[PDB]
């Protein structure tokens, strides 16, 4: 698959995020327990709540589609469908909203992704959400200064950065340590204080943010200067317009 | 020289507009705000008086971790906090809707035909004048025939009246001028000539029922209230039997055969009768706004005055209350009429078009759409990137999408002189914006914008329609903020550039050129500012009949 | 003879049933099985005799929480269901040998009623079904127990609810898959106002049958609306064939290839390969390491993309066994395929648009609800002309129990009654059979 | 001793009530009246201010050739001119409608099941109290989640709030009493027992949105506004993602699955959304009126308080404005709640039934209808014949027909304990009245009364319906004055005689047993009198945001 | 010709289209009938009246055998004539929406 047109670094980064065979760069190490803590759907050591019985215990109808489509492990178990939600700064965060949703539905099975300007969300069965969330938090999907895990009060994507280069957060779920130059997650994604903070590592420097970002900007690479990407969008507009009129 | 929004950004923040960094969290939360402080104290008083907790700044999340901004109302020097532009807190905005809701246009042609042909009586400018004096007694709620009638208090219903207009100057001169909307006084020469040619020898009433009634009841009351008192006054002024067969003709004429509603009724899921905001087509809204007759040498000013009118009505009152409610959609709308932002973007586009094509001189095709909409979209988005303060100001993607696409669509229409290619430009702007920043609006902002390109030029049953005829009930448009008021602006755009007297209905245009309206439709944004400052006096208040 | 196109028709196990079928043999205007399904849905009513009896016993009539103290009537309605149904049939039928059907279900607690087609041949619309059925059962109940003139109005309230004070049959104990004509978003919309949950209930959660019934109803409405007239007819017919009828086994094979480990993205890759393999699209232009695709047949590309859309839904929501993500699949399948090809997505952007609003109005505060309560007449999901809702039906059929407003909650009465009708339950089987029957009649 | 209307007649006229002759034409026309003099003076000021003629006593025919009467508001000692009972001039009447229009009942039962089943979280009397504190901040129009929200001024929306009720005493006890409608406090013991049994362990919200919003918008706004702020408060209190799949379940429950509107939407010819007067069934109107829970030992008082509620709403506001307008239908309605006339007729019928049968002890059949309705009709009509002052007071035939038939129908229902035979009595009364005086009402008064007898016990599609379920949209009833409010009284009559806690909907009965409402529904006629005296203080005024 | 579309007194200046519809009625009616009919021998009727100023249209009953109600008649007729008029004069994509407005009015806004 080709994924996206364009000859900029931004365009290549968008292709990379979507391509399941591109190995995302791991930037930080987070424990299983701390992913569960950040999600905030259950306590570490608490059994997964169920929303319905295990599929093996239900009499599903005769259905070739059911036979051919393998359920994810959380579906087999009857897990709740829970979420993880991210906000990405327009100041060169590596991932951005539509890039996330496009990538998610290329990379992950059984996914409900939603794109908005100030937040982006994925919903899936809880135990599979936890596996996906590890990748989303540990890799270049996430920068601890220019990105945030936020289940509510998401304001910040369009705001000026603070003195430390951190994105605004009404609930300050991520705190920059001036003594280490590292960011700690002090609350879970809904804003409740964590027993013990989670190390999210160092913010990427300006040069690396530039290399990795998927947003077009005049002080980075401008969209109008990716003429092949613009050409395909204008083509889509014209062909949609003509098609609605006649065939 | 400067961008038009620069002064507003300088008023909002300590930093220079270009600075990428600032300070948060140390502003005192809600205590930074004069308005929120007023609200906190009022919430304490309310809860104490009624015995139920109400407004409490400590419920949920703490507002004001960032700067709670003042907004400049565009084209004015008035700066207010956003709360002052909420329709609930703004009497000017409420009265603008009431003035539209309580208006119908009712012809007198048919009616006069019944008098002459069925009753066998003559109609002259003198009989019309006698009728008008009668109906201006009757319309507010007073009697002309029966004994022992009880009546509305004249002071409570002082805003209700009936005027007429006609394209025939000599006949208009013979009716008592207290009752006449003078087209030659209200409109510039060329527009006056167009409007008078449209109306011809027709004679039309503009009926406005009392605001207090419109507020107690609904929009669908208007044409009925109008018809009852037109009926009584026809009986009185032309010496009918008070209730004969001919009386039914006047009823049918006033209620059906020659009535122009401001809004048509809506389907069941959003069930409403006539004269509610969802039934008002974009072309009517552009014609209700009276910027066209005062600012005719500045097509941008005319188009953006229409956007202000529509953004407020369609997003704040209609979608933000009628169709939802709560805190609502103040800032989804204010993005279109504050800080001179949309003004800057649209003046750019107008200058670009004027410089390259000349207004209304571009080919009406896709090549022009691709050129103008792309250029203007890129300009607008660059401003958010160049000015971090501007991006922090219009913080929601939906608000940026609406503003950028409005400038692109209006500019494309300035070029072609045709609203439909303007609309195509709006949708192209959305597609470019989405790819540039990898975001657009809220979860469901671009339902219509993804359907948009294909439905612009469609001719199918519930798809095909000139933009002027579209409105809040056009299927794609029926749900979402950040579109409807902007579409009204795009509808106005080509007609403003052309110098047209009206967009869709000449009768509606004349009907609101009336100095006896409470709201001033020639300066909508000025009125919003007046209401924000609590300086606007609305009609319909009950002070006269309540304890002092 | 109008179009040259021919399709191969399969069953829901992926076996070839009939090769080389003319496209128009699947047209709502030509296919006798589609005619029978539409006329069946017009004339079929579910009657809840147990509900009527309980409403009467408690005087709880006329809507939620409503009760009239002192008006209670204790009548053995379910115990005398055989006699009551027979009396009702005598009034409902035009002649003794017509196609009137009245069948007791659940030991007499329920009744399947099919009002004779003769009544609809001289009717403007479809409301004769509930209204004739309602009055026949009201009269049958009154006659059975000799209910007095003074009390009979309670039986009327128990059967039809607060109508005519309410515009709808508010509190009624009869149900139809169609809703009242006043609730149409536009003229021609009646076959679109059938809840997704009703379709899934009628087909007993068989994914391909649910997709089929939904597509038949949606595309038939497109003909009544005039959308499938002239320039657009072929596109609508090809959409019906490939998205809902599993033409050429395209949906089935995309699911088979991606069911074990696949994603929306992998389904797209396979569909674009298949379209290229079949010569539906070709490379029109080379950019920098990017091929721009073109087509000389937009209607066929749309058909192929639509089949991929259905397969992507079955793969994505099938993997989750949870329907909610169908709004996401409908959006991003189309978003991704456009940037993958340079060609317009299904319905020229209209499925993507519908999906944007559908996502919003199934994940927000403002309205909507779960996938199951939507339909082609819903303001949120009316915009695509037959290409979006069938996928929602497929998704809800695959849901293993994540929804609060499931078919069990909204459509229990519909399930018990409408699933008894073979052509509602297994529509694909009958439409395929009929298309083969009229094969060389086209 | 006297008939109950004697004091009123004595206050109106110089003559004794029995006298057959009087003096006309020398009273000074409009100058005899304090109110008409106020109107004439006001009309001159209004006309001068605005430059358009308005109220003028010289237009049409000269009012006041006869005595312009004061009216006693029944059960009070307040005497006012009829103009003070026009809904436009009476803030109490306007607020009564606003209090109904802005109310919706929304269950928490589906919502709590979503929280526990879909989200896997716990609901307790503690979480409910937290939710209620949250929603009482949010409902008037204030924010709980997002940054930089602008909000409604708490003082402008002080009348908006949310309360709950449940049949479970222990659970109700555990919730902060500020948020609870206490069924055991508000209702007498036996009534409270019935209502709690109906509700059971169900938990229901009574939501009232701001009057200022209801007046700016319409009735269909109420359930939407309600749902938005319930949604926000569910997100805030129960820690959902602010916008996940489960959020849609709460929206559907609050807007559709567990909502009780006051009125259902109306057909296209009278197109209106929910919560407009035409959609309110007679049973609901009877239950909205709270006379049942304070006057339970007097079934006549209860029934006639319901008649007053309905006559004002259905005739003055609904038929007289929503469906027509102008001077309107004040006296068509006042006939049913002034001068203690309907009271006298109905107390007579109650005593007749009480002496002959005992209340609710008559056979429920035509024999009883013929007996009671005929006797009460003859009594009522004989009073007009014996007292010329009474006939001159209720001068319109429509007004006499409604009053006499109301007494006859209520009395028949007192006897049978069934509203349907009560309705049959109403129609019989009309037929007898017509033959006795060779007149009945206005031109089209007895459309429904001629269809009446056959449609009382009909079971056909748009004919058959228990009276409690009928309302202003029942086809025969959809047009005409002098019926709808009286039908609401007949709906109440058998239930008042039986001692039933409610007529049709127990949730609606409980929903208006609320001391935080602006209008006092336990004393409707008392409130009308207070409004007539200009001593009632309504909600929704804009004085805070307008100039001094 | 006047751009007076969409209801009483309504007009969009600048949108006028000068099309000889009545002069070409026979060609337009034949084209419309081809779209309205299901088959060639069916009971579709399209007959010109008043010298081509009017047309009587009877939509084939086969369309109603598979419809819920009756709105197929105006909707099928409208779109057939809209498409027939567009095809007749080669009306551009940019102007065709005016033909739709002239035939069916302000629907679906109304
Ligand atoms: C709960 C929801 C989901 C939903 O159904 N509606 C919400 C909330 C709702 C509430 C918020 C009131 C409150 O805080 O109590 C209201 C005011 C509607 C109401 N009930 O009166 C609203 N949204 Ni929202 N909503 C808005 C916006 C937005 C933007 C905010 C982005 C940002 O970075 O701040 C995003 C969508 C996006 O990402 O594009 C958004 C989301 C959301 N919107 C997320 C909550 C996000 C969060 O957790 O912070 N709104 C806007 O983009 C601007 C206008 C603004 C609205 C108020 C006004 O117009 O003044 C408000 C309009
Ligand atoms: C969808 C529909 O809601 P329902 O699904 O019917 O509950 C509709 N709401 C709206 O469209 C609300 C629109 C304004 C709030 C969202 C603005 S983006 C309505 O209430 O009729
Ligand atoms: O977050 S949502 O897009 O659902 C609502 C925006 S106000
Ligand atoms: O005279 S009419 O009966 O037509 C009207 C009575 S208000
Ligand atoms: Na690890
Ligand atoms: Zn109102």
């Amino acid at each position: 698959a080709q994924y996206y047109p364009g000859t900029t670094k931004v365009a290549q980064n968008r292709r990379n995020f979507c391509n399941p065979e591109y190995e995302l760069e791991k930037l930080r190490e987070i424990s299983d327990e701390d992913v569960v803590k950040i999600l905030g759907h259950r306590a570490p050591g608490e059994e997964y709540p169920s929303v319905h019985p295990p599929l093996e215990e239900m009499d599903e109808p005769e259905d070739a589609i059911r036979e051919m489509v393998e359920p994810i492990d959380g579906a087999k178990a009857g897990d709740r469908v829970r979420y993880i939600q991210f906000t990405d700064s327009m100041y060169f965060a590596p991932a951005q909203p539509y890039v996330r949703s496009r990538a998610y539905l290329c990379r992950y099975r059984g996914a409900d992704a939603g794109t908005l300007s100030g937040r982006q969300i994925i919903e899936t069965r809880e135990r599979d959400l936890e596996k996906i969330s590890k990748e989303l938090l540990e890799t270049e999907f996430f920068d601890p200064a220019r990105s945030g895990v936020r289940g509510k009060s998401v304001h910040g994507h369009s705001l000026r950065l603070d003195e430390d280069g951190m994105m605004f957060d009404m609930l300050r779920r991520q705190i920059y340590n001036k003594d280490t130059g590292r960011v700690e997650m002090v609350k879970n994604q809904i804003g409740d204080e964590l027993d013990e903070p989670v190390d999210l590592g160092e913010p990427l420097d300006e040069e690396t943010l530039m290399e990795k970002t998927t947003i077009y900007r005049v002080d980075g690479e401008a969209y109008r200067d990716d003429v092949e990407a613009v050409e395909i969008m204008q083509r889509i507009h014209v062909l949609r317009s003509q098609g609605g009129f006649n065939l | 020289a400067d961008k038009l929004f620069i002064n507003a950004l300088k008023k909002k923040f300590e930093e220079s507009p270009e600075e990428k960094k600032t300070t948060f969290y140390t502003l005192g939360g809600w205590k930074q705000s004069e308005r929120k402080t007023e609200f906190v104290n009022a919430g304490k008083e309310v809860a104490a008086k009624r015995g139920i907790p109400q407004y409490n700044p400590d419920i949920g999340t703490p507002l004001g971790q960032r700067v709670l901004m003042p907004y400049q109302v565009s084209t004015t020097d008035t700066y207010v906090e956003g709360d002052d532009l909420h329709f609930v807190n703004n009497a000017a905005m409420q009265q603008m809707w009431d003035d539209i809701r309580r208006t119908v246009i009712v012809g007198l042609n048919h009616a006069h035909a019944v008098i002459e042909k069925r009753l066998g009586k003559e109609v002259t400018p003198e009989t019309i004048t006698h009728y008008l004096e009668t109906v201006n007694h009757a319309m507010p709620g007073a009697a002309v025939v029966q004994e022992h009638m009880v009546e509305t208090h004249p002071a409570l219903v002082a805003d209700s009246y009936v005027k007429v207009f006609t394209g025939n100057d000599e006949i208009a001169d013979e009716i008592d001028p207290a009752f006449v909307i003078d087209i030659n006084k209200q409109f510039p020469e060329d527009q006056a000539e167009t409007l008078k040619a449209e109306v011809g020898d027709g004679i039309w009433q503009v009926v406005r029922i009392p605001t207090i009634v419109s507020r107690t009841c609904d929009g669908a009351t208007t044409s009925r209230w109008s018809a009852m008192q037109i009926g009584m006054s026809m009986i009185s002024a032309y010496k009918q039997a008070a209730g004969e067969a001919a009386t039914g003709d006047f009823a049918y004429a006033a209620k059906h055969a020659e009535v122009i509603h401001m809004g048509t009724y809506l389907p069941v899921r959003r069930a409403r009768g006539e004269n509610e905001p969802g039934g008002v087509p974009f072309g009517y809204l552009a014609d209700i706004c009276q910027s066209s007759r005062v600012n005719y040498e500045d097509p941008v000013r005319v188009s953006l005055d229409v956007v202000a009118t529509g953004a407020m009505l369609y997003d704040q009152i209609w979608l933000g209350s009628y169709m939802s409610g709560g805190v609502g959609f103040t800032q989804y709308a204010t993005a279109a009429y504050t800080d001179n932002i949309l003004d800057d973007f649209t003046y750019f586009g107008k200058e670009y078009v004027e410089d390259k094509y000349g207004l209304c001189e571009a080919p009406n095709n896709m090549d022009t759409v691709l050129d103008v909409a792309t250029e203007v979209t890129f300009y607008g988005l660059e401003q958010y990137e160049e000015y971090p303060a501007l991006l922090e100001d219009q913080f929601g993607g939906s608000q940026r999408a609406a503003v950028v696409a409005a400038a692109a669509g209006c500019s494309t229409a300035f070029a072609t002189g045709n609203a439909q290619t303007g609309l195509s430009g709006w949708y192209l702007s959305m597609y470019l914006h989405k790819e540039q920043h990898s975001r657009l609006g809220f979860y469901g902002y671009d339902l219509q914008d993804q359907c948009g390109a294909s439905n612009v030029f469609s001719i199918r049953g519930d798809e095909g329609l000139p933009l002027e005829l579209r409105g809040p009930n056009y299927p794609n448009y029926a749900m979402n903020v950040g579109h409807q008021g902007e579409y009204a602006g795009i509808s106005q755009a080509p007609h403003a550039a052309r110098g047209d007297a009206f967009v869709f209905n000449p009768l509606v245009k004349i009907a609101f050129a009336d100095d006896n309206l409470v709201f001033d439709f020639t300066n909508v944004r000025g009125e919003f500012a007046k209401g924000a400052l609590r300086e606007f006096e609305p009609a319909g208040e009950r002070a006269l009949i309540t304890p002092a | 003879a109008k179009f040259e196109d021919k399709v191969d028709l399969y069953d829901d196990r992926g076996n070839l049933v009939e090769e080389q079928v003319p496209l128009e043999a699947l047209s709502p205007l030509r296919n006798p099985a589609i005619k029978s399904i539409v006329q069946g849905i017009k004339r079929t009513v579910a009657v809840n005799l147990e509900g009527i009896e309980n409403a009467l016993k408690t005087a709880k009539v006329g809507g939620p929480a409503c009760k009239i103290m002192g008006r209670e009537l204790d009548l053995d309605i379910v115990g005398n269901a055989e006699s009551i149904a027979a009396a009702a049939k005598e009034m409902i039928q035009v002649t003794e040998d017509d196609d009137t059907n009245v069948e007791l279900l659940g030991g007499g607690k329920r009744a399947l009623v099919q009002v004779p087609s003769a009544r609809f041949d001289v009717a403007a619309e479809y409301s004769a079904a509930p209204l004739v059925t309602a009055t026949a059962f009201v009269q049958a109940i009154i006659n059975e127990f000799d209910v007095s003139m003074y009390d009979a109005n309670m039986v009327k309230a128990a059967v039809l609810g607060r109508y005519p004070q309410s515009v709808e049959y508010m509190g009624a104990n009869i149900a139809t898959m169609l809703d009242i004509p006043q609730k149409l978003e536009g003229p021609g919309y009646a076959l679109r106002n059938i809840m997704v949950n009703h379709v899934v209930a009628a087909t007993l959660k068989n994914t391909l049958q649910a997709a089929a019934l939904s597509t038949i109803l949606e595309q038939t409405a497109m003909f009544e609306m005039g959308d499938a007239v002239g320039a657009f007819e072929r596109m609508h017919l090809l959409g019906l064939a490939y998205q809902g009828m599993n033409a050429d086994n395209l949906v089935f094979d995309l699911v088979k290839a991606n069911g074990k480990e696949g994603t929306v993205g992998s389904v797209i890759a396979d569909l674009v390969e298949r379209a290229l393999e079949d010569g539906v699209i070709k490379v029109e232009k080379e950019l920098t390491d990017y091929k721009v695709y073109g087509t000389d047949d937009l209607a066929m590309w749309n058909a192929y993309a639509a089949a991929g859309l259905m397969a992507a839904t079955m793969v994505n929501q099938g993997a989750a066994r949870a329907a909610q993500g169908v709004s996401s699949t409908l959006l991003y399948y189309n978003d991704l395929i456009e940037f993958e090809t340079g060609l317009p997505s299904v319905d020229f952007g209209k499925v993507e648009g519908t999906a944007v609003g559908f996502s919003f109005f199934s994940h927000s505060i403002y309205g909507g609800g779960g996938p199951g309560i939507f339909n082609g007449n819903h303001i949120v999901t009316r915009h695509s002309k037959g290409f979006a809702i069938p996928c929602v039906a497929a998704a809800m059929a695959l849901d293993a129990g994540t929804q609060m407003f499931s078919p069990e909650a909204t459509s229990g009465l519909i399930k018990e009654v409408f699933s008894q009708v073979d052509e509602f339950r297994e529509p694909l089987k009958y439409v395929v059979e009929a298309a083969a029957e009229i094969k060389n009649e086209i």
